RNA sequence: CUUACCACUUUGUGAUUCAUGACUGGGGUGAAGGUAACCGUAGGGGAACCUGCGGUUGGAUCACCUCCU
RNA sequence: CGGCCCCCUGGACGAAGACUGACGCUCAGGUGCGAAAGCGUGGGGAGCAAACAGGAUUAGAUACCCUGGUAGUCCACGCCGUAAACGAUGUCGACUUGGAGGUUGUGCCCUUGAGGCGUGGCUUCCGGAGCUAACGCGUUAAGUCGACCGCCUGGGGAGUAC
RNA sequence: CCCGCAGAAGAAGCACCGGCUAACUCCGUGCCAGCAGCCGCGGUAAUACGGAGGGUGCAAGCGUUAAUCGGAAUUACUGGGCGUAAAGCGCACGCAGGCGGUUUGUUAAGUCAGAUGUGAAAUCCCCGGGCUCAACCUGGGAACUGCAUCUGAUACUGGCAAG
RNA sequence: UAGCUAGUAGGUGGGGUAACGGCUCACCUAGGCGACGAUCCCUAGCUGGUCUGAGAGGAUGACCAGCCACACUGGAACUGAGACACGGUCCAGACUCCUACGGGAGGCAGCAGUGGGGAAUAUUGCACAAUGGGCGCAAGCCUGAUGCAGCCAUGCCGCGUG
């Protein structure tokens, strides 16, 4: 219903942030041998709840850092 | 370490029937049954059958015609390597239909013309003249 | 070493003062394609046409007469606007014009220098270079060329 | 080779430079000839190859063959070259445009009247 | 009228460079004989070549004068 | 890597099970090993021997030969990290005619020695199809395939300059 | 644009002709020279230089140069190699990475199918129309291989679960 | 070219903006970013497309259309819906120009055109009849947009030279 979209994050030290690095498998132009491409997406996570390296949901809002644009819907697993 | 079935249980036929032998064999799996029957199913091969309980072991009957064999060449075009795909009006030809292609269709493994009929785009498996 | 450079330059004086033109310019080099360059300073205008019945002159002569370990590679040659000028008289007509001159022994402070002729001797040139007047001996200087104003 | 290395480094595109540098792409560049000089081949051949010292007027100062023969040339003569080479002599990668305003056309030329300048007979 | 900002500037202080240009690392350079080739290194030293050690076989040189279906 | 013996220890192979449960393969970067020569310090010191020394021998002895002979060669601990370090053939897997060998296992069975049957590992040599420019390679493939890495792009310049 | 007028009347050239490549003789010529994109050409005979005839090619142009792609599989994705021709690191271990036996379940990411949205016009291409033809202009379409979203499908890959 | 970064990565608060926001401040934290190539230097307006190629590609960005940036050089705002404004303002600079020497004026990368540069590229044309745009009720006015002409074998296509 609503643009969404996953990823594990890479680092939760920033106050009241995450970063996360979301995976992207994709037809490669020349060959064609599928490659993962990431992103370091600055995300804003309240609560500073999240852990480093736990998977994420995450959707995008208007801008709120000079470079966090995304804030998170929930999170997937836990635990990690 | 081996990393592809399909390859071996290709080459296993070339070389095969590069010897002349009469029959190949090798550990069955679901793919490579359902690769197996396509050919005799299409005539490439006389008849299979899996033996042995716990253990694969699949006994494909070859075939030749006027002491000539009746496959000449049988290439895997998507590897392990390299992945290959191709939508349902795009699925090639093979020596202008008279050869067959073997597409992993969503619905099931099947012939590219029948895949063209199915209107079904698949993995191609291998080529086949 | 001279490689019999004036007997050589005795040999095609004859030719080119035969057809009349001038002879400035002896230099031999040997090496991967050796050549020596023969220069005529013809006043009318050097053209090749004009270099050419000179050529002929010249090689004719020179085969009878084959120079010691020299080549069959001679450049008749138009003294260009830098052309090389080692005699006293070139400086002389070429009165008050630049030349860049270097030597054979060189040392701190050598003569190796560029600039205007004010005044011709036997052995000795004065050249402003260093913003002054200075003398210069050609004895030891074994290589000099007049040079143009350009950019 | 594998895939796999080209995509971590593709089939770079064979560099290939152009063999006439003097030209700057500019299919011709006047320059004022410089000093004029005939040279002499090897002891088998005796021949006059026309060749000029010019320097462009960029600054590149080269040698250009001179074709034909009747030319009136010498230095400050302010001619035009242009692409080209000859496979005997070495050094040389330029030929002036015989009819060229300072050129004076070869005369006395009844064919190939177009790669000299060389007008049509008046007749 | 004064405060902050700041163009230009100036001072030095450097770097990165771009040329000009005095000067210097280096591709080409003007016979008594004993002969498989080589590689790594050391020394002789103009250098080369030979020698020292260890290794390899890759254990030979050369070549120029016309036809239609 | 080469006397004998001991002490310390790594790896391979076979037989027969039992065991875990894909725990695998490759490897940029990365560490490590790494012939000989050389270097540092200390050794040590027979033989051998660069260089050097002498004797013999032409523009000139020089080279060639003798007779010496230092470093070195050895040890200790550092350093160097290159060799035609080559099988001039990356690693792993699977498949595909044969004959001859060597070598180390091990089953069976003759009466066992022997011998007969087997069945492994390593290794040598021919040679089939195959492939290859050819030479050749040819179940230890340079054959038929797979996975990954390294690597090549006219010769010289140059494995040089910076 | 049409009508009239007079009269063949006002209107052809460049390149090449040894090979590659269509098109050949004759005299010059004396290595004089020239010619050259190269291989090569040249002496007493030169179809390769100069000239004449003759011929080829194009054509109001014809040539030369520059320049890019092609040819070039000559950076080889399609589509190359690495025993000796250039090219397997001296060898090993090993992170990152790449890749991965077999069975079931789940997932739907890959992938495929569909749909919607978008992918400016021109340009290209098809079918036309209009300029007397053509170029040119123009109608309609196709195409724009993409992207996003929704629906799907589950063989394979991936993930997850158990083996 | 392997590290890069302190308003730097984030947070609070304030201010600030048409609006989000280190936009900016105050403080708080000490992060963030890089081999999936940061950083740096060097080169370059981008796209529809164009050229080449059987294709994939490769090369390209002249004309036409879309977007961007720039308007002597540097700097600044003002006004306005919209400008930090090509034929607007101010300051600095260079240059040119005028002068009474005290000061002033200026900006063709609009259209023509000159000089120069260069192998090389045109008219100091006509008209606002058409389409457009401005202002205006309109009439109409303005328009080097545009429509046309001139120049040039620069190209394509057509035709003639019987
Ligand atoms: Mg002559
Ligand atoms: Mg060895
Ligand atoms: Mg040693
Ligand atoms: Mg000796
Ligand atoms: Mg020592
Ligand atoms: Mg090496
Ligand atoms: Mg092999
Ligand atoms: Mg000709
Ligand atoms: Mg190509
Ligand atoms: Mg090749
Ligand atoms: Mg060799
Ligand atoms: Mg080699
Ligand atoms: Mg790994
Ligand atoms: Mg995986
Ligand atoms: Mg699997
Ligand atoms: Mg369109
Ligand atoms: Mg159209
Ligand atoms: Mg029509
Ligand atoms: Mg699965
Ligand atoms: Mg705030
Ligand atoms: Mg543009
Ligand atoms: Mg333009
Ligand atoms: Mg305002
Ligand atoms: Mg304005
Ligand atoms: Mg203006
Ligand atoms: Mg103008
Ligand atoms: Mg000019
Ligand atoms: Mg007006
Ligand atoms: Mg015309």
């Amino acid at each position: 219903k609503i643009r969404t979209l996953q990823g594990r994050v890479v680092s939760d030290k920033m106050e009241k942030s995450i970063v996360v690095a979301i995976e992207r498998f994709v037809k490669h132009p020349i060959y064609g041998k599928f490659i993962k491409r990431t992103t370091k997406l600055h995300v804003h996570d309240e609560n500073n709840e999240c852990g480093i390296g736990d998977v994420v949901e995450i959707r995008e809002c208007r801008p709120l850092s000079k470079t966090k644009s995304w804030t998170l819907v929930r999170v997937v697993e836990k635990a990690v | 370490s081996m990393q592809d079935p399909i390859a071996d249980m290709l080459t296993r036929i070339r070389n095969g029937q590069a010897a002349n032998k009469a029959a190949v064999t090798m550990p069955s799996s679901k793919l490579k049954v359902a690769i197996a029957n396509v050919l005799k199913e299409e005539g490439f091969i006389e008849d299979f059958k899996v033996e042995g309980d716990t253990k694969p072991e699949l006994e494909l009957t070859l075939k030749y015609f006027q002491g000539k064999a009746v496959v000449e060449s049988i290439q895997r075009v998507s590897r392990p390597g390299l992945r290959i795909y191709k939508r349902k009006d795009e699925l090639p030809k093979v020596m202008a239909g008279l050869g067959i292609a073997v597409v992993s269709t969503s619905k099931g493994v099947m012939t590219d013309r029948a895949a063209r009929q199915a209107g079904l785009g698949g993995e191609i498996i291998c080529y086949v003249a | 070493m001279s490689t019999l450079e004036q007997k050589l330059t005795e040999m095609i004086t004859a030719p080119v003062e035969a057809l009349g033109f001038e002879l400035v310019g002896i230099e031999f080099i040997r090496g991967r394609t050796s050549t020596l360059r023969i220069y005529i300073d013809s006043e009318d205008g050097i053209n090749v046409d004009d270099c050419a019945d000179v050529s002929h002159q010249v090689s004719a002569v020179l085969d009878v007469e084959d120079p010691i370990t020299v080549a069959y590679n001679l450049e008749v040659s138009s003294p260009g606007l830098d052309r090389p000028l080692f005699t006293a008289e070139h400086y002389a007509r070429f009165v008050g014009e630049e030349v860049t001159l270097v030597l054979r022994m060189a040392v701190q402070n050598r003569r190796k220098w560029q600039g205007v002729i004010k005044a011709v001797d036997g052995e000795m040139i004065t050249v402003t270079v260093e913003g002054k007047d200075e003398v210069f001996a050609l004895s030891n200087i074994q290589k000099a060329n007049l040079v143009p104003h350009f950019a | 080779a594998t895939v796999n290395q080209l995509v971590r480094k593709p089939r770079a595109r064979k560099v290939a430079k152009s063999n006439v540098p003097a030209l700057e792409a500019c299919p011709q560049k006047r320059g004022v000839c410089t000093r004029v000089y005939t040279t002499t081949p090897k002891k088998p051949n005796s021949a006059l190859r026309k060749v000029c010292r010019v320097r462009l007027t960029n600054g590149f100062e080269v040698t250009s063959y001179i074709g034909g023969e009747g030319h009136n040339l010498q230095e400050h003569s302010v001619i035009l070259i242009r692409g080209g080479r000859v496979k005997d002599l070495p050094g040389v990668r330029y030929h002036t445009v015989r009819g060229a305003l300072d050129c004076s056309g070869v005369k006395d030329r009844k064919q190939a009247r177009s790669k000299y300048g060389v007008k049509r007979p008046k007749a």
